[PDB]
């Protein structure tokens, strides 16, 4: 199966369920949870405890199709290079939520 | 139970 349809399952993104988006960043988790220091911006809910990070990073898109249905989840993976943004909390300070890419 | 931090990065880590 593709990528999204694989990695999703692996994941426990839609061994119960069908999740309609879901990105994977290809970068090591120190340089994801970098980005909790990086451009303070809004979150898309109004918060502000979101960060942009200033690098584009490798990441792919999973979206489900318009037919998919559970058990039978089927996605549309698109690769790209983008900017994260990640809603960070705690402490240590850590991402939390995938906000966007840009 | 599975913590905030650890569920991001099962959902969205793929390094």
């Amino acid at each position: 199966s593709n990528y999204c349809n694989q990695m999703m399952k692996s994941r426990n993104l839609t061994k119960d369920r069908c999740k309609p988006v879901n990105t994977f960043v290809h970068e090591s988790l120190a340089d994801v949870q970098a980005v909790c220091s990086q451009k303070n911006v809004a979150c898309k809910n109004g918060q502000t405890n979101c960060y942009q990070s200033y690098s584009t990073m490798s990441i792919t898109d999973c979206r489900e199709t318009g037919s998919s249905k559970y058990p039978n989840c089927a996605y549309k993976t698109t690769q790209a290079n983008k900017h994260i943004i990640v809603a960070c909390e705690g402490n240590p300070y850590v991402p939390v939520h995938f906000d966007a890419s840009v | 139970k599975e913590t905030a931090a650890a569920c991001f990065e099962r959902c969205h880590m793929d390094s």
